[PDB]
C-alpha cells in the first residue's frame, strides 16, 4: 500500500550489479505487484555470484 | 456428432489455458514482464503447443 | 557488497503498490486498451449486472 518508483535507481547509477531474473527492469513500473518483500544482508565481495 | 464437435470444441479452447512449458499462458504478461529477447523464448514455446 | 534480494507476489491478491502511473477517465460502449491493476487487455467495456 504505497507508490514504488523504480526509475530514480535506474536513471542514478548506484547499485553495482543488478540483475532481473523473474521480470524486466525497465517494466517494473509498467506492471506492479501486490506484496514486495525485500531481504537486506550483507556478504563476502566474492559470494555475490 | 453434434457431442462429437462440441467436445473437439471444447477441448481446442481449453488448449488455450495450458502454459505449454512456458512461465504463463497469456501473452500480455510476458511482454510485460520478460526483455524482448527473453520474451521471444517464452512465445515459441506458446506457439509451439497452440 | 550490501545485498538486497527484491521478491514480490504476482496476480495472487490486488496490487496495493504501483508505481506513479497517471490515471484517466473511464470509456464504456467502445473497444478500448485497457489496464487495471497491472491487467492489460483490449475489448469492449460495459456495465455488468
Amino acid at each position: 500500500n504505497c507508490v514504488a518508483d523504480y526509475s530514480v535507481l535506474y536513471n542514478s547509477a548506484s547499485f553495482s550489479t543488478f540483475k532481473c531474473y523473474g521480470v524486466s527492469p525497465t517494466k517494473l513500473n509498467d506492471l506492479c505487484f501486490t506484496n514486495v518483500y525485500a531481504d537486506s544482508f550483507v556478504i563476502r565481495g566474492d559470494e555475490v555470484r | 456428432v453434434v457431442n462429437q464437435n462440441a467436445q473437439a470444441l471444447n477441448t481446442l479452447v481449453k488448449q488455450l489455458s495450458s502454459n505449454f512449458g512456458a512461465i504463463s499462458s497469456v501473452l500480455n504478461d510476458i511482454l510485460s514482464r520478460l526483455d524482448p529477447p527473453e520474451a521471444e523464448v517464452q512465445i515459441d514455446r506458446l506457439i509451439t503447443g497452440r | 557488497y550490501r545485498v538486497v534480494v527484491l521478491s514480490f507476489e504476482l496476480l495472487h491478491a490486488p496490487a496495493t503498490v504501483c508505481g506513479p502511473k497517471k490515471s484517466t477517465n473511464l470509456v464504456k460502449n467502445k473497444c478500448v486498451n485497457f489496464n487495471f491493476n497491472g491487467l492489460t487487455g483490449t475489448g469492449v467495456l460495459t456495465e455488468s449486472n
